[PDB]
């Protein structure tokens, strides 16, 4: 989750969201350096009661103007494309899940052996118990296997919504009558939280998303126990 | 004045025609939501009270007054071009929401075109008779222009009216294929796209028709000179423009789309 | 004569003058707006109610903003007064259907309004996606008000489209090319181009929305064998090139107030500047997917459109340089229309920037419906299209008047609105990367800090709006009459005084081969 | 000129509809309608209609266009 | 069987087509094997795939049409 | 029919400041009348109506 | 037509004080438009 | 069974696809009946079919293509 | 003019070409050549070629050209 006075992304969970923070890094830094660039040459233009105002030839300058940038964007689009690319490649998930969006909460089922489905609502303010966040805890959370590589599928059956989990790099929207595949793997244990991401109605900003990270074992049971 | 352009005296008919679009619009809803045309009809009424008062002027500017220079009538071409890209663009959203459902069909249809429980109307029939209609009228309209440019005015006026009677065959078949087709709007995509497109074509068959009686009617009252006749243009654009969409929408919705 | 003048115009200035009366009146609505979206988030907690009443407002915040303020202002006002003057031309091609786009948006304003008096508003987003734009999650009149305004709006800039594409070319001096009119000039040709190709999509559209609505049509119905996602590609067809709309006659008006404050005859690299326009018209129409990263489309796709939308950054870097080019060497004035332009320069640039991150769909993945794109769009709109319109307001505001602003006023008044919006959207960049979405009535406690900062950057801007009023008050309260304005040799505009008469070019200029 | 596009609409154009309202003609006829079928994605009722009794499409034809419950 | 793998023909993030061809399989299969009076088991693999891919509401509705003679897909 | 364009000529050059939405004589001003009229009427039960339906 | 300076304007800068009115009314309608939309929406 | 009974998807005098299909159906089943090691009884209608109207020197040649690996229908 | 004509050639239709190159020339590598199956509707000799040794086509790259035997 989120933490206060943060700047940037919520750590990495996944190697996909680790890969995405070592691009925005290479990307934010070109976008500082272009953005103090003009800055500066702005001051520089504007710090001198020196004037040249006749006609000025563009053609050698406008050279510079676009091959510079076209080798700037290249040099985003090569590492962008190539973490688009692995986000796609083929991986062969261990376990499908799949979750529907409603008019205000989420609907997980779990069917690759037995029909496991459950609801998954907002804690109401009222009710947190000492500890819990306001607005992102779910009474139902998404058990899943730690270390494993699960297809999630998305729908809605009313209007759209958006299955979102930042830390995992994971956003995919819930279209009815549309069945949207994504992958999720953590590389680690634990609580990874996040929030519908497609305006929905009077409780779109409460109808939030938790993943319950754990080994392999205790999904089994917790699964057995959910039925 | 020293240049060649035409300053519009002062008019009501800007205002008339945003307040028509207000009650046309506020009087849908009001039909929609709250079962009442009233506002409707009166927005109907003031927006053909409009268009009437308006293009009279223009003729009143151009044949009474004198004002259509050829600088004015080559402003008046481009925007009559411009127009009709703006249409044609239109009718660009409805050929991509029919190509959109009817390419990948969805397993609500059974994962097929035409979906499961439609008929599509054989193309060869009423479909193919209207597509002969429409062309034979964009042979008959260029004899009406030709006419007019040698200076015919029997011929013109033969040839126009025929190229009316077409439009209006063509608008009558098409109200008849409307009763008699087995599928309606409310029947999913197919329905849908069909009638939505076919019918703004439609709105547009009766536009077109109407240019050509109005230019009929100033052909008959000696307006239109062998050389200048902008309207008659402009209805000849218009009229090749609906013709065009027509062949789209053959080729498209009714033979690919069976 | 009152009623002759002014409801029954044929005068492009008039005209101008009705456009930026309608678009300051329009500001002021999306500035309340902007407000209320604020003080809702300016602390954690529910002010108004839910996300419903809250989500009205920041659809109707949008509308106002784009569709009654920006392009009303830059457009019908500023496109009215200056083009024909730019061209020594006599007035429009179409005077009088130039007077029914003016008149078609009280009405479309209207019809806004209406939306969100009855029942429980639109509260869709500006966008107006289905199924929550639908007959069932949106029943009633709400939504079908909202069509019918952007109906109405689409009408009046389809026909000014062709009214200021007509006048352009057809009414210039015989002697001048396109390539001798100035630069705003081809700044509201491409508009005009754009508006003209990309309202009759969104017209398709929201048409189909209208009668999934009413006549029982499943466009967008899963039901029927529609798809919500057709409305998408409709919808951002126009939307992506309506962003080009926005910025393209800002663009056009810097260049102006540079080339004029630094002292010079000429922009540097005209037919660069003239280039990249039309380039970024063009690729303005292949890029609007970028808006649908997460709806599910094929990896080659977004691969297409992540390229495609990166490539806007060369044509666009040329004219931020060409700007830079022009100050170069200039006897630089540092008047309040100079303050905004420069000002446009730098944060546009930002914003432009954040756009290219945005572009990256990987990256897009997290940052898609997060304020990142919140923070991105108001870098090039509050702080890119805005600047502009108030430095050329600043700027011809004697032009159209024949009075002067107080200039200590206007630079109070830059300094003040400079900070605000500053204030207001630096801090939005780490709500977006953090992961707060957008259309959120209330926020985890997380985000507290920067949601707070963001709401008093909110206020600062309210204090700089009301102070442009009082300025406008002041200058025609003192009545400081124009006498000289400099560089009319390179400023057509300016040459038959200030204000202008009614009738300029009358006799038309003079201009040999 | 006027005279060649008077021979292409009396010589080709207008024999051309006379032959398609002839091929029309011969294939008219009412054809035997359809078992009707209460499939979902058809006879599709979000909203009642504007008009008449809500249910009824504008041009509704009795003999071919059942209602969402059948032939009436 | 864990869960369906990877199928070549639907390789992309829209999995719609994947959860309906496995419930037409499944079911085409069935009414194949009950009709020659053969064995409902050699379509297990159909079964197991549009159990795992296909939303539950979906099924129970599609299962809702087949029985209602309103399934739009050939079976 | 016989071309009286030169008549229709006359009477709209004639030299006596009407705007041309008027110079044909008394009907143009009825149908003046009639449509703005229709239009603010109109306008006004548009606003009528909306007072009406943004209550319950 | 009148011309020139506070003439080419629908409204009148004859008097410093009635035009302060005029304008107040004029954007201080606009701004209190939302607010009191609010207020109608939440007292349904 | 007498002959391949009338098939409204192929109506026309080119039966050449009839041929073909029911070759298909007929290898398509007995994959899927010997797979699970289910029963080819079960494929026996399309057997009928493609035996009644394909030629045998067009059955002989595909049969040879499927042992050699060269036959380009999926099966 | 000729002044847009270039203006078009240098500003939209060399720029295309250029991305168009830079676009092949980044899926220019060689790609893995399928296993061979001798397909009886693929490497058709009904007459052999008048050049060569007859068995080979006119551009025949050894490295994605199998011959009616294989790959060489
Ligand atoms: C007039 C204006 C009025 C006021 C405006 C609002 C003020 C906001 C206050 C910001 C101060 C934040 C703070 O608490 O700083 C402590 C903070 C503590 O440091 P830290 O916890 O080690 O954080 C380092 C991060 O890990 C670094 O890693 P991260 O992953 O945590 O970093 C990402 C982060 C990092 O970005 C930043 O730190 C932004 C710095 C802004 C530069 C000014 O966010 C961004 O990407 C922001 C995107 C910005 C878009 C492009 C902006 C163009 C720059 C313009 C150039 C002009 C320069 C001359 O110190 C800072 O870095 C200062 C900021
Ligand atoms: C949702 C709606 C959308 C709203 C959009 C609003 C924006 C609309 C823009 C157009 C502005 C209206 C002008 C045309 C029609 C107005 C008719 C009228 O009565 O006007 C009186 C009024 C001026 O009154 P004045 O000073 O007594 O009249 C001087 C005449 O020379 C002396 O003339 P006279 O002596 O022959 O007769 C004048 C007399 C009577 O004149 C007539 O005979 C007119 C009869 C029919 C008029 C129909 C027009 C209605 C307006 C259309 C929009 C609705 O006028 C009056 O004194 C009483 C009229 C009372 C009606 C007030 C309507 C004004 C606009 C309403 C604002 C928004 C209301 C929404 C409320 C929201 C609450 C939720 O005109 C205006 O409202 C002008 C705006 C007010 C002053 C603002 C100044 C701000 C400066 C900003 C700088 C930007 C420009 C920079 C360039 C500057 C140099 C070029
Ligand atoms: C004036 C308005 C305007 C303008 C001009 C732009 C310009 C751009 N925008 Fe933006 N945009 C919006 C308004 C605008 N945008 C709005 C309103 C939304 C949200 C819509 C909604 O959902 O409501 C949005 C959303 C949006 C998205 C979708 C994000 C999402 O929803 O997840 C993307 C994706 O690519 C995008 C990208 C861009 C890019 C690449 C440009 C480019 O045109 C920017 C180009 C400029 C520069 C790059 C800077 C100058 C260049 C240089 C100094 C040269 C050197 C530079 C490099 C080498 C990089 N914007
Ligand atoms: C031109 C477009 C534009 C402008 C200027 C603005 C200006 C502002 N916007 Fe907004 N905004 C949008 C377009 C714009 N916005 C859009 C498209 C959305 C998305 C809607 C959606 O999600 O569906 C949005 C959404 C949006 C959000 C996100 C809501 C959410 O996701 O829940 C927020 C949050 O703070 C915000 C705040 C503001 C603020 C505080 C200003 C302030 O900067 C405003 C300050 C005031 C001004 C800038 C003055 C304006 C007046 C004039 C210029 C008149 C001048 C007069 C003369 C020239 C005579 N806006
Ligand atoms: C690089 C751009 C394009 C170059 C065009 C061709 C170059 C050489 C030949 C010139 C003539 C071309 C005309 C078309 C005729 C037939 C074949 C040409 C197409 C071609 O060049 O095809 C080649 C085969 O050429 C072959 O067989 C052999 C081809 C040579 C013999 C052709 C003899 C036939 C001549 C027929 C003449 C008829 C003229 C008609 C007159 C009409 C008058 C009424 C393809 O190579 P491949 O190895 O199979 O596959 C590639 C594998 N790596
Ligand atoms: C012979 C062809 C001529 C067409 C004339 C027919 C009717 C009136 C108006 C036509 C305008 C065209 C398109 C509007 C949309 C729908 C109508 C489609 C054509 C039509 O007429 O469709 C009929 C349904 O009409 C219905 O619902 C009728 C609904 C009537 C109300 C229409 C609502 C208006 C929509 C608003 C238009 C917005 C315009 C946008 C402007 C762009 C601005 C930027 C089909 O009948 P059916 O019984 O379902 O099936 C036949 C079964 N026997
Ligand atoms: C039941 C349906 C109801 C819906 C409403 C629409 C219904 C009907 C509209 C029919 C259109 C009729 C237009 C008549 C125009 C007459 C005026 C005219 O034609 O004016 C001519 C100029 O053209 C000009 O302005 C050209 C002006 C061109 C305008 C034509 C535009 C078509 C309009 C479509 C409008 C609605 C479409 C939207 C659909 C979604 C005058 O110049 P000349 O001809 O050279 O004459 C001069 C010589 O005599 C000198 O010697
Ligand atoms: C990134 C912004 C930096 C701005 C760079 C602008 C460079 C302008 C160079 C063109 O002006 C030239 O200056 C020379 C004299 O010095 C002249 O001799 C020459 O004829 C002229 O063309
Ligand atoms: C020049 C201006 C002066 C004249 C002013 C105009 C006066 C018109 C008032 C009549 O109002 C009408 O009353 C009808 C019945 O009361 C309504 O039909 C409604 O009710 C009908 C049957 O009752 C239904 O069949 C229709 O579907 C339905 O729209 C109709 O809509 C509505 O317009
Ligand atoms: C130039 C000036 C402009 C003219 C303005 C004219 C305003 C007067 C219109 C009369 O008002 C009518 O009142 C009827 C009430 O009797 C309504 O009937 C309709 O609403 C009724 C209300 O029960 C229902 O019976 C039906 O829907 C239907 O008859 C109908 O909506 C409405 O038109
Ligand atoms: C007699 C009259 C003369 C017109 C004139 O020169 O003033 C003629 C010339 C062309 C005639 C029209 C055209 O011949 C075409 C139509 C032919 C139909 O048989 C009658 C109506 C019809 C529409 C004719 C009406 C009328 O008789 C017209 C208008
Ligand atoms: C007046 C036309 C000038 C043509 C300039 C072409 C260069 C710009 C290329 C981008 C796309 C233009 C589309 C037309
Ligand atoms: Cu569900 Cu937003
Ligand atoms: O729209 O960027
Ligand atoms: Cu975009
Ligand atoms: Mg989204
Ligand atoms: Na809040």
């Amino acid at each position: 989750m989120a933490y206060p006075m943060q700047l940037g992304f919520q750590d990495a969970t996944s190697p996909i969201m680790e890969e995405l923070l070592h691009f925005h890094d290479h990307t934010l830094m070109i976008v500082f350096l272009i953005s103090s660039l003009v800055l500066y040459i702005i001051s520089l233009m504007l710090t001198t009661k020196l004037t040249h105002t006749s006609t000025m030839d563009a053609q050698e300058v406008e050279t510079i103007w676009t091959i510079l940038p076209a080798i700037i964007l290249i040099l985003i689009a090569l590492p962008s494309l190539r973490i688009l690319y692995m986000m796609d490649e083929i991986n062969n998930p261990s376990l499908t899940v799949k979750t529907m969006g409603h008019q205000w909460y989420w609907s997980y089922e779990y069917t690759d052996y037995e029909d496991l489905s459950f609801d998954s609502y907002m804690i109401p303010t009222s009710e947190l118990k000492p500890g819990e966040l306001r607005l992102l805890e779910v009474d139902n959370r998404v058990v899943l296997p730690m270390e494993m590589t699960i297809r999630m599928l998305v729908s809605s059956e009313d209007v759209l919504h958006s299955w979102a989990v930042p830390s995992l790099g994971l956003k995919t929207d819930a279209i009815p009558g549309r069945l949207n595949q994504t992958t999720l793997m953590s590389s680690r244990p634990g609580l990874y939280y996040g929030q519908c991401s497609e305006i929905c109605g009077s409780n779109h900003s409460f109808m939030p998303i938790v993943l319950e990270l754990v080994p392999l074992k205790y999904f089994e049971k917790w699964s057995a126990s959910m039925l | 004045q020293t240049h060649a352009y035409h300053m519009v005296n002062p008019s009501p008919w800007p205002l008339t025609g945003a307040l028509s679009a207000l009650l046309m619009t506020s009087g849908l809803t009001m039909w929609f939501h709250f079962n009442s045309m009233t506002l409707l009809m009166i927005g109907l009424t003031t927006n053909m009270l409009t268009m009437y008062q308006w293009w009279r002027d223009v003729i009143r500017e151009s044949t009474f007054q004198g004002h259509h220079t050829p600088a004015v009538q080559k402003g008046l071409r481009y925007g009559m071009i411009l127009f009709i890209i703006s249409e044609v663009l239109f009718f660009t959203g409805f050929f991509w929401a029919f190509y959109h459902s009817s390419l990948a069909p969805t397993p609500e249809l059974g994962g097929c075109w035409p979906p499961t429980g439609i008929h599509p109307l054989n193309p060869l029939e009423v479909p193919l008779l209207n597509t002969s209609v429409l062309l034979a009228s964009g042979v008959s309209i260029t004899w009406a222009h030709h006419s007019l440019m040698e200076g015919d005015r029997k011929h013109m006026l033969q040839a126009l009216f025929i190229t009316i009677t077409l439009g209006v065959y063509f608008t009558l078949l098409q109200a008849s294929e409307y009763y008699e087709a087995p599928f309606t709007i409310s029947d999913g995509v197919y329905g849908s796209t069909f009638f939505v497109a076919t019918g703004f074509h439609g709105l547009h068959v009766i536009i077109g028709s109407t240019f050509l009686i109005v230019c009929f009617f100033r052909q008959l009252k000696f307006h239109f000179t062998s050389n200048h006749h902008f309207g008659f243009e402009a209805a000849a654009w218009y009229w090749h423009f609906v013709d065009v969409v027509w062949l789209f929408l053959y080729v498209s919705i009714y033979w690919w789309g069976s | 004569m009152f009623i002759n003048r002014w409801l029954f115009s044929t005068n492009h200035k008039d005209i101008g003058t009705l456009y930026l009366l309608f678009g300051a009146w329009a500001g002021m609505v999306g500035t309340a707006l902007s407000l209320l979206i604020r003080a809702e988030l300016g602390q954690p907690g529910t002010l108004l109610g839910d996300d419903q009443i809250y989500n009205v407002v920041v659809t109707a915040h949008a509308f106002v903003m784009i569709f009654f303020m920006v392009m009303p202002i830059m457009i019908g006002g500023f496109g009215n007064w200056l083009v024909p003057l730019m061209i020594g031309a006599p007035d429009m091609a179409f005077p009088r259907m130039n007077n029914m786009s003016f008149w078609l948006l009280p009405p479309s304003f209207l019809l806004l309004l209406a939306s969100s008096m009855v029942e429980a508003g639109a509260g869709t987003g500006w966008t107006v996606y289905p199924p929550l734009a639908g007959n069932l999650a949106h029943a009633g009149a709400s939504v079908d008000l909202t069509i019918f305004s952007l109906h109405l709006a689409g009408v009046s800039s389809i026909l000014g489209a062709i009214n200021f594409i007509t006048t352009i070319i057809n009414m210039k001096p015989p002697a001048m090319s396109q390539y001798q009119t100035p630069l705003f000039v081809w700044s509201v040709m491409i508009t005009a181009v754009l508006l003209l190709l990309s309202l009759p999509v969104l017209a398709a559209g929201i048409t189909m929305l209208l009668t999934d609505r009413n006549l029982n049509t499943t466009f967008f119905d899963p039901a029927g064998g529609g798809d919500p996602i057709l409305y998408q590609h409709l919808f951002w067809f126009f939307g992506h090139p309506e962003v080009y709309i926005l910025i393209l006659p800002g663009f056009g008006m810097i260049s102006h107030i540079v080339t004029y404050y630094s002292g010079k005859k000429e922009p540097f690299g005209y037919m660069g500047m003239v280039w990249a326009m039309m380039s970024i018209g063009f690729l303005g129409f292949i890029v609007w997917a970028h808006h649908m990263f997460t709806v599910g489309m094929d990896v080659d796709t977004r691969a297409y459109f992540t390229s495609a939308t990166m490539i806007i950054a060369i044509p666009t870097g040329v004219k931020v340089f060409s700007w830079l080019a022009t100050l170069h060497g200039g006897n630089i004035k540092w008047s309040p229309a100079m303050m905004w332009a420069l000002g446009f320069i730098f944060l546009f640039t930002v914003g432009g920037l954040t756009g290219i991150v945005l572009a990256n769909s990987s990256l897009d993945i997290v940052l898609h419906d997060t304020y990142y794109v919140v923070a991105h769009f108001h870098y090039v709109l509050s702080m890119g299209a805005v600047f502009a319109i108030m430095g050329g307001f600043v700027h011809w505001f004697p032009l159209f008047s024949g009075y002067t602003l107080n200039d200590t006023w206007a630079k109070i008044h830059f300094a003040i609105m400079f900070v605000g919006v500053n204030m207001t959207f630096f801090p939005q960049h780490f709500l977006g990367l953090s992961g707060m979405p957008r259309r959120y009535s209330d926020y985890p406690d997380a985000y507290t800090m920067w949601n707070t900062i963001s709401s008093m950057g909110s206020f600062i801007s309210l204090t700089a709006v009301m102070l442009m009023v009082f300025i406008i008050w002041e200058a025609f309260a003192s009545k400081r009459e124009v006498l000289t304005v400099d560089l009319t040799t390179t400023n057509l505009e300016w040459l038959n005084g200030c204000p202008p008469p009614y009738h300029t070019f009358e006799e038309p200029t003079y201009v040999n081969l | 000129g006027a005279r060649t596009w008077r021979f292409l609409t009396f010589g080709l154009a207008l024999p051309s509809v006379a032959l398609c309202t002839l091929n029309s003609w011969l294939h008219s006829g009412h054809r035997e309608r359809p078992a009707f079928i209460p499939y979902h994605h058809l006879r599709i009722r979000t909203k009642p209609f504007s008009w008449g009794d809500g249910n009824h499409t504008f041009f509704h034809n009795p003999r071919v266009n059942p209602l969402p419950t059948g032939y009436e | 069987y864990q869960t369906a793998p990877f199928d070549s023909r639907f390789p992309n993030q829209n999995q719609t087509r994947n959860c309906w061809q496995n419930y037409l399989d499944f079911h085409r299969c069935e009414k194949a094997m009950t009709a020659k009076g053969g064995d409902v088991s050699v379509c297990e693999w159909y079964r197991r795939v549009y159990k795992s891919l296909c939303p539950i509401s979906w099924v129970s509705t599609w299962d809702d049409r087949r029985a209602e003679g309103t399934f739009p897909g050939k079976i | 029919f016989e071309n009286r364009v030169a008549e229709k000529q006359k009477l709209f050059q004639e030299d006596n400041g009407l705007p041309v939405h008027l110079k044909g004589g008394a009907t143009d001003n009825i149908l003046y009348r009639v449509t703005m009229t229709l239009c603010l009427g109109g306008t006004l039960y548009s606003l009528y109506c909306l007072g009406w339906a943004s209550f319950p | 037509y009148e011309e020139g300076p506070g003439k080419n304007i629908p409204f009148s800068v004859e008097n410093k004080w009635r035009l302060l009115a005029m304008m107040t009314l004029f954007f201080g309608s606009g701004f209190a438009a939302p607010f009191f939309i609010v207020r109608h929406q939440l007292l349904k």
